[PDB]
């Protein structure tokens, strides 16, 4: 898994050098696509993650209210979202070539 | 709640395949039959069963209940009602469940004999008329001549045409047997009319012989004519040919037994208010169709004599045409207000049809408009963006982060919480909005730089805050302006703005190349304030002139501690390329603005020392950007325009009645033109001018006049304050404003065209101009006159707006299909590209117009033999010098026109993609970038 | 304010009131002299207000103007004389009939008809077969190839004749397009923007082709553990 | 300002007009603009699961809330109402794959 905390992704959007995004794949309509997978990817393993780090700090409560307040599940949220979002998060692996990619139709 | 998961998966798909409809198949997509006339019960507003709204075949009107009732609410899911016959599903499917009507009689579809080239009049190889008068029920036609002779013992011949009286005298002359024969016996006499008869005919055609014949006929025919008919048959035989390998294509389709009908969500009938109905006019079409074809059985039923049962069999292909296509018949079928009804091929074609209508532009969610105001204080590729806009939009962000932190369990507590405005609102929507670029568009969108990427900020107000330099690309001013926010939502979608629509991103023309994010106004003329030399004079003398300098650092310390002046003439030792293009330092007489603006300026552009206007920034942006990347260009742009906007902040310039100064020998030379006019009058009644030489000498009198008063104002204006007057500043630095305005707020307005409506030439000039100026004052007179101007181009503007819009729609129709596939063709063919030369001046640069192209062949220098440009080379800059110092006159380059591409256009004949400065990368759709490129300056 | 008039005329090779008109300079010099100066004369109007745009834009929409033919003799091809067809089409075809012989008198085979296009092959096994019947032999004539001369469209009869029939049903004469679409049994590929806009699917361009829906993406440190496995057990 | 709104009848486009709360128009030539971009994913999503792609906007507002990946877009209800138009005028029309 990767490690969240210690990620150099921007935190919000940042002017890009186009001619290192593209320079592996040299088309920038490829490298887009292949973040965006991976992107993907990324998002469902953080949603996971993230979903069993709740479900640990999860109270059980019965009462009706329509508002509840769980310090500690306020907290671990607050730390997921101040997180890169997971298309920087793609970027920045794409950019230290830590993004396997390959062509089906080209290989076959 | 949850929609329920439609277990139809959307059907995947990347071919699409048209064809003739069978009547199998409309049998087989079709839910139910049609009896009825009827749509509704007048009374309960409930459709009649078996009518065009039946809900035994189309569906359900209200979700999960059947239409009488007995069946109600989810839980009977997929029940078939016993007492009603309707299913118990979801409203929704009354628009994709089909109807069938079961005619009668079959009947010809106009597309296939009216349309032209009619496909069953060449397939039978019978003209037109006659094969009207078949449809329309007229003449008997031979299918199989059989045995049966003519009355004089004439041979019968295949598709011979017989008239009634015929037909029967030709039944009688034959014996009783032959009717009892079977259709496949050869000696049996066949003899139909109609479309029957069509189909009967169709059927047995054998296509590949009918090619066989055609082809041979138009092989061995001498006659054109005849050859030209042959040929044109062929075409349709091979055509419907060729279309059976693809699919079962049979001729015979072309007639149908069954007429399907369209779901009726399609042709609604709304109720309106006051219990008034708005239908739409299929469903009287329809309602004609099932009317007549029920006659036509009822007549069948009854054995009606045989003239009124043709004529029912007419008029119900008539009602098939005009339901089909009404308006190409003489006599369509109109309302009671003589409009012409609304057909089903109607809602196809037209501005008005589908195709125009709601398939190439759409109203979407997750948008939002409102006003923007200038946020200067922000970054390239930020926007600010109001709270109220920021919760609508993100919302369904918003409510995720509120389950994922607890406070609230259901997406109705989210929702009452993001409508009341709570801070933690606030807080999870700075983070939301965070990495998450929304899209900003202003109308029209002329070219691509009309909707752009932006980071978005939460703001104060109910205004979207714009950067400045994005207004250039936008058209946009502050005057009442609005733009439109979309919001991408899926990780793509976010990706593709970043990289390719932000802000930063965009610096670049793709018309040209040239940056667009160019400073502008406020930012060019404090640019220009700081960058001004001051020299000193007794009067008033300039604080730190011809001191020298280790380096910036020193020039800063001085100005910050006042000991130096802004614009005072200092020596500084900084790094300059030397001749040799190297690095070093040298001891360089420059002023302390310029040494403040070259603080943010990227190292490796050298050092800028010169007066910064709008054109020298342009420049002096596209070579930072041509030695460094786009972030430090961005980086640059940003700390210039802040610079420039302080500077232009601190100087307080302003407009004055001052400096509009105003020559004080105006009247002088308005006196002495006067005289010459004078002159040129006493000349004329002498009769030693002619009336054309006395207007041509008066007008130039006066135009010259106006052009000296226009320098010598130019020149005051120039002069004073040492070329630090706030108007001349406002000029040269190109922030705003012309000669030509500077002169009629200075000098005089000059000669006005006539508003006469000669129609063979053009505007006459009015011999007296207007002396008086803005700040002098116009009379009523002049005034009067200039209304004229005025209004004509406030008219001229609001009416050739449209054309040039429609100009760059014929373009983008032209050009769409343009896009870049391979990346080399491997032509050798090229275009050969020279210096654009005219009236002996050089407009266009060779290497300019080289400048981005792949070279053709290896080129050497004729003096040096040196190689200067590689075959499959994109030809760089620094190979524009290189050319540009050699005796190179044409160079032959890879071009679009010469492309040999299978689809599109290759990488390397198209050259460098302008927007990015760089080779044009696979996927790129020049093509709609082109049409945009030459649309825009246009409008 | 006669600038606007002027590139619609240019681009819509229209004759103008007072006739050089686009079709002499195509006749007489050829197709790369007209498209140059097509594009010279654009770009010249644009430059007289100041603007400056890349000639390649130009260029790029000049080689559409371009993509027609006009045949002068249909040969013994599908075509039709004085029809504008694409320059592919007709290459297409060209080669297709090129080396086939046609039937002039069948005699007395009983596969063959006069008027069927067969190859050398096929008409050398069928006269075989007859003279082992002793048969009248097949006669057939070598196949000849329609000629074409370049043409010039304006912008607008140039988009009105694109290959897929749905952009065409989309831009104008919808009923003629769908009903030869319907007989010929079309089979439209998506291959243009304008078709994926109204069906909605993604448009060929950029990020949405068709070769980038094939590329599996993933961790290169799990594919690197992935890999270390698959060898450790291949031991 | 709208996320989600009120459709309308027959195109099942969101309704226009702010006393409606509606969406903004997304016409011609900023699709061109889209096109020029090669921004095919956002005009994707723009054309089906924001307009017309009844259960696809549903399926995308449920994602969004609770974080899923993003349903893949059907076929616009403008397409269908095309087809269905084709189909009634008596054109057989299959999608094949
Ligand atoms: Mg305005
Ligand atoms: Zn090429």
């Amino acid at each position: 898994m990767q490690d969240l905390k210690n990620t150099k992704a921007p935190v919000s959007t940042a002017t890009l050098n186009r001619n290192e995004f593209d320079s592996k794949t040299g088309n920038i309509y490829e490298a887009i696509s292949i973040a965006s997978k991976r992107a993907v990817q990324i998002n469902s393993d953080i949603k996971k993650e993230l979903l069993e780090k709740l479900e640990e700090f999860a109270t059980y409560s019965d009462s009706l209210e329509e508002v509840f307040e769980n310090k500690e599940q306020i907290e671990v949220s607050k730390f997921y979202e101040k997180l890169p979002k997971p298309h920087a998060l793609a970027v920045q692996e794409w950019l230290e070539d830590k993004i396997y990619y390959r062509n089906t139709e080209k290989d076959a | 709640m949850a929609r329920i998961k439609d277990n139809n998966a959307p059907k995947r798909f990347n071919k699409i395949s048209i064809g003739l409809a069978s009547p199998e198949s409309i049998l087989a997509e079709s839910r139910g039959e049609v009896l009825k006339p009827e749509t509704i019960n007048y009374r309960t507003h409930k459709p009649e069963r078996d009518g065009l709204f039946c809900e035994r075949i189309f569906g359900p009107v209200k979700d999960y209940e059947c239409a009488c009732g007995k069946y109600k609410r989810i839980r009977y899911r997929g029940i078939v009602c016993d007492r009603c016959g309707v299913e118990v599903t979801e409203k929704k499917v009354r628009r994709d469940r089909v109807g069938h009507i079961n005619l009668v009689v079959p009947v010809a579809h106009i597309w296939y004999f009216r349309s032209l080239p009619n496909k069953i009049g060449y397939l039978l190889g019978l003209p037109s008329k006659k094969l009207d008068m078949i449809i329309y029920y007229e003449r008997y036609v031979v299918i199989q001549p059989g045995i049966a002779k003519g009355p004089e013992g004439e041979e019968i011949h295949k598709l011979d045409f017989l008239t009634e009286e015929e037909y029967l005298n030709i039944l009688e002359s034959l014996p009783s047997e032959n009717q009892y024969l079977e259709e496949n016996d050869p000696n049996k006499f066949i003899a139909k009319m109609g479309a029957e008869c069509l189909i009967d005919l169709l059927a047995r055609i054998d296509l590949e012989q009918l090619s066989y014949e055609l082809r041979h006929k138009a092989n061995t025919e001498t006659s054109k004519q005849r050859k030209t008919e042959a040929l044109k048959r062929l075409q349709v035989v091979e055509a419907l040919r060729e279309s059976q390998d693809n699919r079962e294509n049979n001729p015979e389709w072309m007639i149908m037994k069954v007429i399907p009908v369209i779901p009726p969500e399609l042709r609604p009938l709304v109720p309106l208010d006051g219990g008034r109905f708005a239908t739409s006019d299929l469903n009287d079409l329809y309602r004609r169709v099932i009317i007549r074809n029920n006659r036509l059985k009822r007549l069948m039923e009854i054995k009606a004599p045989e003239v009124i049962l043709r004529n029912e069999k007419r008029m119900l292909q008539e009602a098939v045409d005009s339901l089909f296509d009404n308006t190409r018949k003489a006599s369509a079928v109109k309302t009671e207000s003589n409009r012409p009804l609304k057909s089903l091929s109607d809602s196809l074609k037209g501005k008005q049809g589908r195709f125009r209508q709601n398939l190439l532009g759409k109203r979407v969610d997750y948008s939002a408009r409102s006003v923007i105001v200038v946020g200067p204080e922000m970054k390239l590729y930020e926007c600010g963006l109001p709270k109220d806009m920021a919760a609508e939009l993100y919302k369904p962000f918003i409510i995720r982060k509120l389950i994922e932190r607890g406070i609230v369990k259901t997406v109705k507590s989210a929702k009452k919480i993001i409508d009341k405005k709570e801070p933690v609102v606030w807080d999870i929507l700075e983070n939301v909005l965070k990495g998450h670029p929304v899209l900003l568009n202003r109308a029209p969108t002329l070219h691509r730089l009309g909707i752009q990427a932006f980071q978005p900020k939460l703001i104060e107000g109910k205004a979207i805050r714009l950067h400045p330099l994005a207004c250039t690309a936008f058209n946009a001013d502050f005057d009442g302006d609005q733009m439109a926010v979309h919001l991408p939502l899926g990780p793509e979608a976010i990706l593709e703005a970043q990289l390719l629509m932000l802000a930063s991103q965009n610096i670049l023309n793709p018309a040209n190349g040239s940056p667009i994010t160019v400073p502008s106004q406020d930012m060019v003329l404090g640019l220009y304030y700081m960058t001004k030399e001051k020299r000193s004079t007794p009067e008033e003398p300039v604080i730190g002139e011809g001191l020298t300098f280790y380096s910036s650092e020193e020039v800063e310390i001085a100005f910050n501690e006042r000991k130096v002046a802004l614009n005072a003439i200092i020596k500084v030792r900084t790094k300059d390329f030397n001749e040799a293009g190297e690095l070093v330092n040298k001891i360089i007489e420059t002023t302390v603005g310029r040494v403040l603006f070259n603080t943010v300026v990227p190292e490796q552009a050298g050092y800028i020392n010169t007066v910064l206007n709008k054109k020298s920034l342009r420049n002096i942006i596209g070579d930072i950007l041509a030695v460094t990347d786009v972030p430090t260009t961005a980086d640059f742009l940003d700390k210039i325009k802040t610079m420039g906007y302080e500077f232009a902040f601190k100087g307080g310039l302003s407009f004055s009645l001052g400096d509009i100064i105003i020559p004080k020998e105006k009247h002088e030379m308005i006196a002495e033109a006067n005289e010459q006019v004078d002159g040129i009058m006493m000349n004329y009644n002498m009769g030693l001018i002619t009336f054309n030489e006395r207007y041509n000498q008066v007008i130039d009198v006066w135009t010259s006049t106006n052009a000296m008063l226009t320098e010598l104002a130019m020149k005051r204006i120039r002069e004073d304050k040492q070329g630090f007057n706030s108007v001349y500043m406002m000029l040269d630095s190109g922030a705003r404003g012309s000669k030509e305005q500077i002169r009629q707020l200075t000098g005089m307005r000059g000669l006005m065209a006539k508003p006469k409506k000669s129609t063979a030439g053009g505007g006459e000039i009015i011999e007296n101009p207007i002396l008086s100026n803005f700040k002098e004052g116009l009379s009523i007179l002049e005034y009067f006159i200039s209304t004229h101007g005025a209004r004509k181009g406030l008219a001229d503007t609001a009416l050739k707006t449209a054309d040039a819009g429609y100009l760059t729609r014929r373009l983008v129709d032209v050009s769409q299909d343009v896009i870049i596939n391979t990346e080399d063709c491997g032509t050798l063919r090229g275009i050969e590209v020279e210096a654009l030369k005219k009236n002996e001046e050089v407009v266009e640069t060779l290497g300019e117009r080289i400048l981005g192209r792949v070279s053709l062949h290896d080129v050497y220098n004729p003096l040096t033999e040196e190689l200067i440009l590689k075959a499959g080379q994109e030809i760089s800059e620094a190979d524009v010098k290189k050319v540009e110092a050699a005796p190179i006159e044409k160079v032959e380059v890879r071009s679009p026109l010469t492309c040999e591409a299978a689809q599109g256009i290759c990488a390397k004949c198209y050259g460098r993609n302008l927007a990015t400065n760089k080779m044009v990368q696979r996927g790129e759709a020049v093509g709609v970038v082109a049409a945009q490129s030459i649309g825009e300056p246009g409008t | 304010t006669g600038g606007l008039p002027r590139v619609t005329e240019l681009f819509e090779a229209r004759n103008p009131s007072n006739p050089i008109t686009p079709e002499d300079i195509l006749a007489i010099k050829g197709p790369s002299a007209v498209q140059q100066y097509l594009v010279n004369e654009v770009q010249e109007v644009y430059r007289l207000q100041g603007v400056k745009i890349n000639d390649k834009h130009f260029e790029v929409v000049v080689r559409q103007m371009m993509r027609k033919v006009q045949i002068q003799d249909s040969g013994d091809t599908t075509f039709l004389e004085n029809q504008l067809v694409h320059k592919d089409d007709f290459i297409n075809e060209n080669d297709e009939i090129f080396g086939k012989k046609v039937v002039e008198d069948a005699g007395d085979s009983e596969r063959l008809k006069p008027g069927q296009i067969v190859t050398a092959r096929q008409l050398r096994d069928e006269n075989s077969i007859l003279r082992r019947e002793d048969k009248t032999l097949v006669t057939a004539r070598d196949a000849v190839a329609a000629t074409a001369t370049p043409i010039l469209q304006g912008i607008t009869r140039a988009s009105l004749q694109t290959k897929s029939f749905i952009s065409a049903a989309s831009f104008q004469e919808t009923t003629k397009v769908l009903n030869e679409a319907a007989v010929n049994g079309k089979v439209d590929t998506l291959e243009g923007l304008k078709e994926n806009v109204i069906v909605g699917h993604k448009i060929p361009a950029g990020t949405g082709m068709r070769d980038y829906d094939s590329i599996i993406v993933g961790s290169k440190e799990e594919y690197d553990e992935i890999m270390a496995r698959k060898e450790e057990f291949k031991f | 300002a709208r996320s989600i709104g009120p459709y309308s009848l027959i195109t099942q486009q969101p309704l226009g007009g702010k006393a409606q709360f509606g969406g903004q128009r997304f016409g011609e030539m900023e699709v061109w603009a889209l096109e020029a971009y090669g921004a095919s994913a956002t005009l994707r999503e723009i054309l089906t699961v924001k307009s017309d792609d009844v259960i696809g906007r549903a399926k995308t507002y449920e994602s969004i809330v609770k974080g899923e990946t993003m349903p893949e877009p059907g076929l616009p209800e403008s397409f269908n109402v095309l087809m269905h138009e084709l189909k009634g005028l008596g054109l057989d029309i299959r999608l094949e794959e």
